[PDB]
C-alpha cells in the first residue's frame, strides 16, 4: 500500500476521530427540533443517530473510515447553520413510503423476485 | 489533399514540438511522457506529486508564462487500474500557445490542490469533488455545489445509472415534498449504433 | 403642423428612420423560384473520392518521451503590439 | 333566483378583469415571457398587468425548469397566494421537462408538486400561443359561485 | 512521505442502496450479430446486469 | 508618462538601475544550484543576453524592444518573481531522475 | 424576486451596512447535462448547446461545429463562412442589447427596456425567415449551414442595419452624461489588478480595465481575418468603463456586418463530400449511392478519429470551450464545457468588500450572467 | 373496464379509412415491360423505383405507393 | 487595434468650468437630456391587437404535427422507422404490423406533445415526405392526459388542412 | 386589408356570431378562422 | 392483476369508486389510493374549484371526475358500472335550508345500494359511528341509526365500518374547541362526567379500509375501531387549551354555515362506549396510536414556537 493517507496513520487517531464528532452530533440533535420548528419528540432524533454508527462497523482498513469522516464532517455545516428548509433533514425518516414484507412467503404473493 | 480538408502548416508543428523538448530536459524527476498533438497542441504527462512544483515552474518565468488556467476537468476511465484522469489546461498570454497537463490519480489517493498557485481554481476543485470524489487535500473551503442534499452518487462517473434513485413527489399526507424510489412512465431505450468493419486503418491496436 | 415641429426641437431630428417600418420603403415579397447550384467537386471523370479524402488523417506524431546549446526557444515569437486605429481614438 | 345568479355576472367577471401574475423566470421561456411585456404584443394594458409581490397575485405562470432544488421553494411561494388563485404553465419543461426528462435532476413534469390549470406546449411559446393560452383561462372562467349556496 | 504499507481489500460501500446482494453482473464478450459479417462488435470485455419485470402502462 | 498601461502597476519610479539590481540579485542565487542540472544552463543564458542588452542605454523606450516584455514597469515584474521561483528551485529536486514510472499501460489512448 | 427572476439563492453576513462577507448558491438548474451527451450522437446532441446559454443563439453551435471539424480534418465551404460571421455578429447585438438594458432596469430606469425591445423584435423576425423558428434555431451543424437562405434578407438586413445607429444615440442621451447614472455607477468594483487575471478571467471584465487581448484577432476561425475593425479597451478599472466597452462594441459590429454584406461568394453550404452533409432532398429520390448515405446517416451517426481537443470562441460575454473527447464511435465520450460565470462569478467576493448592500446588485449586471451557462 | 375514460367525452375517432381505398383507383395499363412510378409529382412523393408487370396480375403497388398498377 | 474611451482630462482653465457649473448648479443636462428625449411620445405605438390582427410568420415554420396522404388517399406513412431514430427527445413511438394487403403500414404512433423539443428532425429525416411540423400554433389544452397524441388524432390534424401545408412545402422544397 | 399604410396591423378580421356553437359575441377565442386564411393572415404568402 | 412495485405508476387491479371525498374524512382516503396506483373514480357535487386540490394524487389517467346530483337514479347509475369496490360516506351536519335531511340518510345510501348493487360490484362499504344509538338521541345521532338498519335490508354483507370519534388534521371534531376564544369558555355543561370518547386518529381510519379493502373474507363482518391510550378526563379541554395557551362555500361569506344552537352542543356528549366484541379494529390491523405524541401539530395558535410541553392524564379510570 504505497499511497500517502488523509488525516489518521493507522486504526487509533481514526479511531478517535470518530467519536469526537458523535460528541457533536449528540450536542446538536435538540437545537434543530426547535431551529426548524418541526415537532416530534427529542427521543426521535437521537435513536437515528447511534443507529447510524453502527452500520459501518465492518470496515478493516484506514483511509476509508477517513473518508466517512469527511462526510460525516461536511454536514455539520448545513445542519447547525440553516442551509436545509425542513425537508432535506426529514428524508432519513421514511414515514410515507410503504413497509417491505422482507419474509420469503409475503414476496410471493406480490412482486416477481425482487 | 483538396478543397473542404483542412491545410495544416509545419511552423507551429515545429516550434512547439521544440519548444516543449526542453520541458521534460530541465524538469525529469515529475514529467514521464510528452506528446504533440496533430492539431498544434501540447500534452505533457505529470506524476502526481509533481502538481504543484510543475505549475509553479510555469507560473511564472521568463520563456513560459502561462499565466492564465482555462479549463480545470476530470475524466474517469474504468479499466485504466488507476481510474480517474485530471487535466489541467493554460494559456501563455505573452506567446499564445496551449499546454495541457495530464496527471493521472485514483480515488482514494489524494491531490495535493492548485488552490495557492492559482486562485481561479477555487470552484473548479469543489465542484469536482461533487462529480466524482476526487479528494483535493488541504482545500480551503470544500463543500456541496451543483447537487442536491441528498445525493450520494458522485453521478457523473460511469456506475451511477442515467436516471438517479430518489425520484420527487409531492403528497399532502403532511405537508412535506417527499421522496420515493425512481419510478419511470417509459423505458428509456437504449439503441445500438456500434456497426462493424473497423473503418479507420490508422488508429488501430495492435493485433494480439 | 404644430405637433411635428414640436418633435423637432426635441431629441434631435430624424423624420427618415422612424421606428415603424410600417410605412413605405417596405420590402413586400419576392417572385423567383430559386434555384441553387452545386460545384466543389460535383462532376465526373476528374472529381473523386480518393483524392477527396476528407478524413483518414492519422494519429498525433508523439515526440520523445520515457520508457545542446539551445537557445531558450519560446513557443511562438512574441506578441507584438497594435496601433491606435485612427477613426477617433480618444 | 334571477336575482342571486345575476350576482356572478359582476363578481366573476371582476375575478377576469386584472389578473396579477407572478411568474418564474427559471430558463429560456423567460426572455420569450419578457417580449410579450415588450410592446409588440403588448401583455398589460389588454387587461392584465405585469408582475408583483407574493402577497398580491392572482394567477402564476411556471416557466423554465423545475430541478430537485426549487421544488420545495414553488410550493412554499404557492401556499402564501390567496384562494382564487390559479396555476399557468407555460415551456415544455413544466409539462413532463422538455428533455432532461431522462437526467437525475429533474422534477419529471411540475404537475407533481402543484395543480395546474392551463397547459401551453412549445419550446418557447411564441408570445402568441402565450396570450391565446391565457385568453383560454379567461374563458374558463364561466363557472358560479350562486347556485351552490342556492342549490345545497 | 508517510507511506504506510499493508493489505487490506479494498470494499467501498454507501453509494448505493440495497443494489448490492440483490443482483449478480454478467461478463461476457458479445459475439456478432449474425445477419452481416464484421467482426469488429467483437474485442471488448463487457459487462451488463439483469433484466426484471417490463409491465405496462 | 503617468498611465502605466495596465492598471494596478505604477510609474515608480526609476528605470535602467531598478533593472540591473534584480537581475544581479538572481545571479548570486543563481549560482547556488548544484550544477548538473539543465535549468541553470538555459537560466544563466537568459539573463545574461537580457542585461548585455540592458545596461546602460537610453532610452526607456529601447529598452522595450529586443527584450519583449511589455511596459516597463511589468518588465520588472517578469524578473521580480523569477527570483521567487529560484529559491524554490532548490527545496525540491528538479534535477534528479525519474521516480515511480506509471505500471506502463496507462498512457495509451483508444483502449 | 427579479434579481435574474427567480434564482441564485445568497448568503450574506453583512458587517453592519456593508457587507464584506458573501457566497452564493448555485445548482437550482442544474439539469444533469455533461451526463446526458454521453448517451447520444454527434448531430442528435446538438440542441443542448443552443440551450446552454439563452440568448447567444447561432454564438454557442459555432464552437461545437469547429470543435468537431477540427477532429475530422474537414473545412467549411467558402459561402459557409460569410453566413456564420454574419450571424455570430448579428447574436452581438443581441447579446449586448440585454446587459445594457436589464442591468439598468434592476438599478431602476423604465424605458430603455422597452425602448430597446420595441425594436429588437424586428430582427427575431430574421431567425425565423432563415432557419425556420423563433429563437433556438438549429441551423449550424458540423459541416457549415443547414441549408440556403431565401431570396431576400439583403433588401431587409440592409434597410435594418442602415438604420440602428440612431436607436443606439439614443443610449447615450440616456445614460452616458446622464448624472444620476454615473453616480451609480463610477469607481465600484474596481478588481483591476494580476489578481484580475489569476482569478482567469475572459473577456470584458478584462480588456475593460488594462488588458489589451481577444481570441478574434489573435487566433483565426474562419475567413474572418478579412474584415477591419478595432477592440474597445477601458481607461480605468470600474463598471463605468466596462459598460463603455458594450456601448461601444455595438457600434463596432454594424461595421463587421457592412463590410459583410458586400464579400460573400455565391456557391455551395453544405461540406460536399456526403459522409458529414446530408445530400439534397432531389438527391435521395433518384439515385441509388444518396440513400445508403442519408439512411444510415441517420440511424447511426458520423465516425469521428479519436484523440482529445479544446478550443476557444469570443462569446459575447467570454469565452465558450468545449473539451471533447471522442473515442472513436458514434456516440461520444466526455463533453466538458467551459463557459463563463465560474471566473465571473467567483471574482465577486474579492470585488464586493467594502462597499455597501446596494453597491451589489449593481457589481452582477456588468458580468452579464447567464444561468444554465453556470452549468459548466 | 377501459371504457370508463371516455364516459361524456364522445370519443374522438378517426372517420375516413384508408385500409382499403386503393381499390377505387382505375388501374392503369401501360402494355411495356417496366413502368417507373414516382407517384404524387416529380421531386414529392416516393422515391423511383422500378417495377416488373409481368403475371398474375399486376405490378404490386411499389411497395411503396399503395395504388394499384397493373398493365 | 486600439480605441481608448473615457481617457481625457477636463479642460480645466477658467472658461469651462463655468460650463460646467452651469451644469450641475442650473441642469442644462437633465432637463435638455431626459425632458426632451422621453417626449417624444408622439410617435404612433405599435401594438398588435391580438384577438383579430395577428404577427407575421415565416413558410418555414414549426408548430403542430401532422400526416398528409397521398392524392386519393393512401396514408402516406410507410413506417420506415427513421423519424422516431432521430428524434433526440425519444417522443415518438412506432409499432408496425403487416397489413392484411400487403404493404406495411403503422399500427400505433404517438407523439407526446411535451418531450418534443420541436427540433425539425423529424420533418427532414422521412424519405416518404410524409409526417410535417404544420403551421399552426393554436394550443394551450387543459389536461396532461390530453396532449399525448395518437395515430387518428394527426390524421384529422393533418387533414383539417392540407391547403394550408401543401402551399407551404411547394414554395419551400426548392432549397432542401 | 387596409391600405398599406400599416405593418403587422394591416390585415385585421373580424368576428361575427356562433361559428359552431358559441355565444352571441362575447367569446372569440381567435382560432375561429379558416385554415386557409393561415396562408394570409399571418402575412406568410 | 398486480403488477411491480406499489410505490407509485402501477396496476394493483383495485378499481374504486369514492362518493364524497372532499370533506375531510373522505379526502385523506384518496390519497393512500392515489400512492399505490388504482382507477379511483370520484364524482363530486357541485365544485369544480374545490377539488383542485385532489388532481396530484392520481398519476395520470388513475383519478376522474363526474358531477351528480345524487337524488336522481342513472346519475349514480353511470360510474358504478365499471367498479371493483365502492364505499360510501356521504352526509354532513345540520339540516340544511333546501334538503329535508331525512331520507339522506335513508334513500341516498339506498339510491346507491340499487342497480348499483344489481350490475354486478362487491365488497359495498358503508360507514357508522360509536354513538348512534336508536335510543332518543338525537336528530342526527339517531337517523344515522335508521341508516344503520333502513340501508342493512340491501346488501346483507357489507362490513359497515362503526370508527370512533376522530381526531386529524383539517378536522372539526377538536377543532370546535379552541376555536371558542370568545367571551367565555363554557363547557358542556359545566361538568367533567363521561368526557371524554376514544379520539382516534385520522391515519388509523384510513388505513383500516385499504387493509380492508383486499382484505379477504371482511364482508359481513362489521367493525369498530379501538382509540387511544385510555379513555380521556375532562381534562381533555383543560389539555387543549394547556398547548394553545389560551369550501365553495360563497364570494364574500356564507351567512349560514353555523355553531348550531341545537342538538350539536350535545351531539358529541352522549358517549355510549358500544360493544367490546366488536373485532374491530386491531383485527384489522395493523393501527394503534395515542394522543399525546400527534397533539401538538394540529393545535396552534399564537405562540408558535414555545410549547415546554409537560401536560399529561393518568389513563382514567374505568381503563
Ligand atoms: C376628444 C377626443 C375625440 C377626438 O379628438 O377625435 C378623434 C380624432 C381621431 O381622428 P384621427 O384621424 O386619428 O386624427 C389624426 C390626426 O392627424 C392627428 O391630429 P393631431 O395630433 O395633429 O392634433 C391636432 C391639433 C390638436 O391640438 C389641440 O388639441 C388644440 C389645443 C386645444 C384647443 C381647444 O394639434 C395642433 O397642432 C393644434 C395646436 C394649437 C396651437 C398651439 C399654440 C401654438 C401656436 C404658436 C406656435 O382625433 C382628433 O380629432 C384630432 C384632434 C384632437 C383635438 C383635441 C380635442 C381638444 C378639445
Ligand atoms: N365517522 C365519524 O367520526 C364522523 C364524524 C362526523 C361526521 N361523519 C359523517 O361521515 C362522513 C364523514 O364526512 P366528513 O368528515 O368528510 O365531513 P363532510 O363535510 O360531511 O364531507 C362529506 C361530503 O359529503 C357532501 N355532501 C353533503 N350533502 C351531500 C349531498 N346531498 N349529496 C352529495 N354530497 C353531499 C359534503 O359536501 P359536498 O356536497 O359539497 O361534497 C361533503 O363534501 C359524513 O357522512 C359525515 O356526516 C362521520
Ligand atoms: S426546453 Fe423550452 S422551456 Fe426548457 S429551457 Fe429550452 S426553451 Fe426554455
Ligand atoms: S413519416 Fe417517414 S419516418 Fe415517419 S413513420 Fe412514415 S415512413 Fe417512417
Ligand atoms: S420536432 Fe424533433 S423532438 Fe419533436 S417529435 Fe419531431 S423530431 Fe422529435
Ligand atoms: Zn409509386
Amino acid at each position: 500500500t504505497s499511497v500517502k493517507p488523509i488525516f489518521s496513520r493507522d486504526m487509533n487517531e481514526a479511531k478517535r476521530r470518530v467519536r469526537e464528532l458523535y460528541r457533536a452530533w449528540y450536542r446538536e440533535v435538540p437545537n434543530t427540533v426547535h431551529l426548524f420548528q418541526l415537532d416530534i419528540s427529542v427521543k426521535q432524533g437521537r435513536d437515528k443517530v447511534r443507529e447510524m454508527f453502527k452500520k459501518n462497523a465492518h470496515i478493516t482498513d484506514p483511509r476509508v473510515v477517513d473518508l466517512l469522516v469527511i462526510k460525516g464532517k461536511m454536514e455539520l455545516e448545513e445542519t447547525i447553520k440553516v442551509w436545509k428548509q425542513r425537508t432535506h433533514v426529514m428524508r432519513f425518516f421514511h414515514e410515507t413510503e410503504a413497509p417491505r414484507p422482507k419474509d420469503f412467503l409475503s414476496k410471493f404473493y406480490v412482486g416477481h423476485d425482487p | 489533399t483538396r478543397p473542404t480538408v483542412r491545410p495544416r502548416n509545419d511552423v507551429a508543428h515545429k516550434q512547439l514540438s521544440a519548444f516543449g523538448e526542453y520541458v521534460a530536459e530541465i524538469l525529469p524527476k515529475y514529467v514521464q511522457q510528452v506528446q504533440v498533438s496533430c492539431f498544434n497542441e501540447l500534452e505533457i504527462c505529470i506524476h502526481p506529486d509533481g502538481v504543484i512544483p510543475v505549475l509553479t515552474f510555469l507560473r511564472d518565468h521568463s520563456n513560459a508564462q502561462f499565466k492564465s488556467l482555462a479549463d480545470l476537468t476530470a475524466v474517469d476511465i474504468p479499466t485504466r487500474q488507476n481510474r480517474f484522469e485530471i487535466v489541467y489546461n493554460l494559456l501563455s498570454l505573452r506567446f499564445n500557445s496551449r499546454i495541457r497537463v495530464k496527471t493521472y490519480t485514483d480515488e482514494l489517493t489524494p491531490i495535493e490542490s492548485s488552490v495557492p498557485v492559482y486562485k481561479a481554481a477555487n470552484w473548479y476543485e469543489r465542484e469536482i469533488w461533487d462529480m466524482f470524489g476526487v479528494f483535493f487535500a488541504n482545500h480551503p473551503d470544500l463543500r456541496r455545489i451543483l447537487t442536491d442534499y441528498g445525493f450520494e452518487g458522485h453521478p457523473f462517473r460511469k456506475d451511477f445509472p442515467l436516471s438517479g434513485y430518489v425520484e420527487l413527489r409531492y403528497d399532502d399526507e403532511v405537508k412535506r415534498v417527499v421522496a420515493e424510489p425512481v419510478e419511470l412512465a417509459q423505458e428509456f431505450r437504449k439503441f445500438d449504433l456500434n456497426s462493424p468493419w473497423e473503418a479507420f486503418p490508422a488508429y488501430r491496436q495492435p493485433p494480439e | 403642423r404644430f405637433i411635428q415641429w414640436l418633435r423637432n426641437w426635441a431629441s434631435g431630428r430624424d423624420l427618415q428612420a422612424k421606428l415603424q417600418l410600417r410605412y413605405q420603403e417596405i420590402s413586400k415579397r419576392t417572385q423567383p423560384p430559386p434555384k441553387l447550384p452545386v460545384g466543389p467537386s460535383h462532376k465526373l471523370s476528374n472529381n473523386y473520392y480518393c483524392t477527396r479524402d476528407g478524413r483518414r488523417e492519422a494519429m498525433p506524431p508523439s515526440i520523445v518521451m520515457s520508457s545542446s546549446e539551445k537557445k531558450a526557444v519560446s513557443p511562438a515569437p512574441p506578441i507584438k503590439r497594435w496601433e491606435l486605429s485612427q477613426d477617433e481614438p480618444y | 333566483e334571477y336575482v342571486v345568479a345575476k350576482l356572478d355576472d359582476l363578481i366573476n367577471w371582476a375575478r377576469r378583469s386584472s389578473l396579477w401574475p407572478m411568474t418564474f423566470g427559471l430558463a429560456c421561456c423567460a426572455v420569450e415571457m419578457m417580449h410579450m411585456a415588450a410592446p409588440r404584443y403588448d401583455m398589460d394594458r389588454f387587461g392584465v398587468v405585469f408582475r408583483a409581490s407574493p402577497r398580491q397575485s392572482d394567477v402564476m405562470i411556471v416557466a423554465g425548469t423545475l430541478t430537485n432544488k426549487m421544488a420545495p421553494a414553488l410550493r412554499k411561494v404557492y401556499d402564501q397566494m390567496p384562494e382564487p388563485r390559479y396555476v399557468v404553465s407555460m415551456g415544455s419543461c413544466a409539462n413532463g421537462g422538455g428533455y432532461y426528462h431522462y437526467s437525475y435532476s429533474v422534477v419529471r413534469g411540475c404537475d407533481r408538486i402543484v395543480p395546474v390549470d392551463i397547459y401551453v406546449p412549445g419550446c418557447p411559446p411564441t408570445a402568441e400561443a402565450l396570450l391565446y393560452g391565457i385568453l383560454q383561462l379567461q374563458k374558463k372562467i364561466k363557472r358560479e359561485k350562486r347556485l351552490r349556496i342556492w342549490y345545497r | 512521505i508517510t507511506v504506510d504499507e499493508k493489505l487490506d481489500i479494498t470494499t467501498i460501500t454507501g453509494v448505493p442502496e440495497e443494489h448490492i446482494k440483490t443482483r449478480k453482473a454478467r461478463i461476457f464478450v458479445p459475439a456478432r450479430n449474425n445477419m452481416q459479417s464484421g467482426v469488429n462488435n467483437t474485442k471488448k470485455w463487457k459487462m451488463e446486469f439483469d433484466t426484471r419485470e417490463r409491465w405496462e402502462n | 508618462k503617468k498611465t502605466t498601461g495596465l492598471v494596478g502597476l505604477a510609474v515608480c519610479e526609476t528605470p535602467h538601475e531598478r533593472l540591473k539590481i534584480l537581475y544581479t540579485k538572481i545571479l548570486d542565487v543563481l549560482g547556488h544550484i548544484p550544477k548538473n542540472a539543465a535549468y541553470r544552463k538555459y537560466t544563466e543564458q537568459i539573463t545574461n543576453e537580457k542585461l548585455s542588452m540592458v545596461k546602460a542605454e537610453p532610452d526607456v523606450k529601447k529598452l522595450e524592444e529586443r527584450l519583449q516584455g511589455g511596459q516597463i514597469e511589468e518588465v520588472i515584474l517578469q524578473a521580480e518573481n523569477e527570483l521567487s521561483l529560484a529559491r524554490k528551485m532548490i527545496q525540491w529536486k528538479p534535477w534528479e531522475p525519474l521516480v515511480e514510472e506509471p505500471p506502463a499501460s496507462q498512457w495509451k489512448w483508444p483502449i | 424576486h427579479p434579481a435574474a427572476h427567480g434564482v441564485l439563492r445568497l448568503v450574506m453576513e453583512l458587517s453592519g451596512e456593508m457587507v464584506r462577507k458573501c457566497d452564493p448558491h448555485i445548482g437550482l438548474l442544474h439539469r444533469g447535462t455533461e451526463k446526458l451527451i454521453e448517451y447520444k450522437t454527434y448531430l442528435q446532441a446538438l440542441p443542448y448547446f443552443d440551450r446552454l446559454d439563452y440568448v447567444s443563439m447561432m454564438c454557442n453551435e459555432q464552437a461545437y461545429s469547429l470543435a468537431v471539424e477540427k477532429l475530422l480534418n474537414i473545412q467549411p465551404p467558402p459561402r459557409a463562412q460569410w453566413i456564420r460571421v454574419l450571424f455570430g455578429e448579428i447574436t452581438r447585438l443581441l447579446n449586448h442589447i440585454m446587459a445594457v438594458t436589464t442591468h439598468a432596469l434592476d438599478i431602476g430606469a423604465m424605458t430603455p427596456f422597452f425602448w430597446m425591445f420595441e425594436e429588437r423584435e424586428k430582427m427575431f423576425e430574421f431567425y425565423e425567415r432563415v432557419s425556420g423558428a423563433r429563437m433556438h434555431a438549429a441551423y449550424v451543424r458540423p459541416g457549415g449551414v443547414h441549408q440556403d437562405l431565401p431570396l431576400g434578407l439583403m433588401d431587409d438586413i440592409y434597410e435594418f442595419s442602415k438604420n440602428f445607429s440612431l436607436r443606439i444615440d439614443e443610449l447615450e442621451e440616456m445614460l452616458t452624461n446622464n448624472r444620476i447614472w454615473r453616480n451609480r455607477t463610477v469607481d465600484i468594483g474596481i478588481v483591476t489588478a494580476e489578481d484580475a487575471l489569476n482569478y482567469g478571467f475572459s473577456g470584458v471584465m478584462l480588456r475593460g480595465s488594462g488588458i489589451q487581448w481577444d481570441l478574434r484577432k489573435t487566433q483565426p476561425y474562419d475567413v474572418y481575418d478579412q474584415v477591419e475593425f478595432d477592440v474597445p479597451i477601458g481607461s480605468r478599472g470600474d463598471c463605468y468603463d466596462r459598460y463603455l466597452c458594450r456601448v461601444e462594441e455595438m457600434r463596432q459590429s454594424i461595421r463587421i456586418i457592412s463590410q459583410c454584406l458586400n464579400k460573400m461568394p455565391p456557391g455551395e453550404i453544405k461540406v460536399d463530400d456526403a459522409k458529414v452533409s446530408p445530400p439534397k432532398r432531389a438527391e435521395m429520390k433518384t439515385s441509388m449511392e444518396s440513400l445508403i448515405h442519408h439512411f444510415k446517416l441517420y440511424t447511426e451517426g458520423y465516425q469521428v478519429p479519436p484523440g482529445a481537443t479544446y478550443t476557444a470562441i469570443e462569446a459575447p460575454k467570454g469565452e465558450f470551450g468545449v473539451y471533447l473527447v471522442s473515442d472513436g464511435s458514434s456516440r461520444p465520450y466526455r463533453c466538458k464545457i467551459k463557459a463563463p460565470g465560474f471566473a465571473h462569478l467567483a471574482g465577486l467576493d474579492k470585488m464586493s468588500k467594502g462597499h455597501m448592500l446596494a453597491d451589489v446588485v449593481a457589481i452582477i449586471g456588468t458580468q452579464d450572467i447567464v444561468f444554465g451557462e453556470v452549468d459548466r | 373496464y377501459r371504457k370508463v375514460r371516455f364516459v361524456g367525452r364522445q370519443k374522438e375517432v378517426n372517420e375516413n379509412f384508408a385500409i382499403d381505398l386503393i381499390a377505387e383507383q382505375p388501374v392503369s395499363q401501360v402494355g411495356s415491360r417496366v413502368i417507373s412510378c414516382d407517384g404524387g409529382g416529380g421531386a414529392l412523393g416516393h422515391p423511383r423505383v422500378y417495377i416488373n408487370l409481368d403475371k398474375e396480375t399486376k405490378t404490386g403497388t411499389c411497395g411503396y405507393c399503395g395504388l394499384q398498377f397493373r398493365q | 487595434t486600439y480605441k481608448y474611451v473615457n481617457l481625457r482630462e477636463p479642460s480645466m482653465d477658467m472658461k469651462s468650468v463655468t460650463d460646467r457649473a452651469a451644469q450641475t448648479l442650473l441642469w442644462t443636462e437633465l432637463i435638455r437630456g431626459l425632458g426632451m428625449t422621453l417626449s417624444y411620445l408622439f410617435r404612433e405605438p405599435a401594438t398588435i391587437n391580438y384577438p383579430f390582427e395577428k404577427g407575421p410568420l415565416s413558410p418555414r415554420f414549426r408548430g403542430e404535427h401532422a400526416l398528409r396522404r397521398y392524392p386519393s388517399g393512401e396514408e402516406r406513412c410507410i413506417a420506415c422507422k427513421l423519424c422516431e431514430a432521430v428524434c433526440p427527445a425519444q417522443a415518438i413511438t412506432i409499432e408496425a404490423e403487416p397489413r392484411a394487403d400487403g404493404s406495411r403500414r403503422t399500427t400505433r404512433y404517438d407523439i407526446d406533445m411535451t418531450k418534443c423539443i420541436y427540433c425539425g428532425f423529424c420533418q427532414e429525416a422521412c424519405p416518404v415526405d410524409a409526417i410535417v411540423e404544420g403551421p399552426n400554433f393554436e394550443f394551450s389544452t387543459e389536461t396532461h392526459e390530453e396532449l399525448l397524441y395518437n395515430k387518428e388524432k394527426l390524421l384529422n390534424n393533418g387533414d383539417k388542412w392540407e391547403a394550408e401545408i401543401a402551399a407551404n412545402i411547394q414554395a419551400d422544397y426548392l432549397y432542401r | 386589408e387596409d391600405n398599406k399604410q400599416f405593418f403587422g396591423r394591416h390585415r385585421w378580421v373580424i368576428y361575427t356570431t356562433e361559428m359552431n356553437g358559441k355565444n352571441t359575441f362575447w367569446d372569440v377565442d381567435g382560432s375561429m378562422v379558416p385554415p386557409e386564411w393561415h396562408r394570409w393572415l399571418h402575412c406568410m404568402t | 392483476i398486480p403488477h411491480g412495485k406499489g410505490g407509485r405508476s402501477s396496476v394493483s387491479g383495485i378499481v374504486a369508486t369514492v362518493f364524497g371525498a372532499t370533506g375531510f374524512l373522505g379526502r385523506y382516503v384518496v390519497n393512500h389510493l392515489g400512492r399505490m396506483g388504482s382507477q379511483v373514480i370520484v364524482p363530486h357535487r357541485c365544485e369544480p374549484y374545490d377539488t383542485m386540490h385532489l388532481r396530484p394524487m392520481g398519476d395520470l389517467g388513475q383519478i376522474i371526475f363526474m358531477d351528480w346530483n345524487g337524488r336522481d337514479k342513472d346519475s349514480i347509475r353511470r360510474a358504478v358500472e365499471h367498479s371493483s369496490v365502492v364505499i360510501n360516506l356521504v352526509g354532513r351536519e345540520w339540516e340544511t335550508q333546501n334538503f329535508d335531511f331525512e331520507d339522506v340518510f335513508v334513500k341516498i345510501p339506498q339510491a346507491i345500494a340499487q342497480v348499483s348493487k344489481e350490475a354486478g360490484v362487491e365488497k359495498f362499504i358503508h360507514i357508522s359511528h360509536l354513538n348512534a344509538d336508536i335510543k332518543s338521541s338525537s336528530k342526527y345521532l339517531r337517523s344515522k341509526a335508521v341508516g344503520e338498519k333502513e340501508v342493512r335490508e340491501t346488501f346483507p354483507e357489507a362490513t359497515i365500518i362503526k370508527p370512533a370519534e376522530i381526531f386529524g388534521r383539517e378536522d372539526r371534531f377538536l377543532n370546535y374547541f379552541a376555536n371558542i376564544r370568545w367571551f367565555g369558555g363554557v363547557p358542556l355543561i359545566s361538568l367533567g362526567k363521561k368526557t371524554v370518547k376514544q379520539p382516534v386518529y385520522i391515519v388509523d381510519v384510513t388505513k383500516g379500509i385499504i387493509n380492508a379493502i383486499k382484505d379477504p373474507d371482511a364482508r359481513g363482518k362489521t367493525f369498530a375501531f379501538v382509540g387511544p391510550s385510555r379513555y380521556l378526563l375532562f381534562d381533555l379541554v383543560q389539555y387543549v387549551f394547556a398547548v394553545a395557551h389560551r369550501i365553495g362555500r360563497l364570494f364574500e361569506i356564507s351567512p349560514f354555515e353555523p355553531w348550531t344552537t341545537r342538538d350539536k352542543v350535545e351531539r358529541i356528549h352522549t358517549t355510549d362506549k358500544i360493544l367490546p366484541h366488536l373485532p374491530g379494529l386491531e383485527d384489522l390491523g395493523v393501527e394503534a396510536t395515542p394522543l399525546e405524541l400527534k397533539a401538538i401539530e394540529v393545535l396552534r395558535r399564537h405562540r408558535t414556537y414555545r410549547w415546554l410541553s409537560s401536560e399529561i392524564e393518568d389513563v382514567q379510570p374505568a381503563k
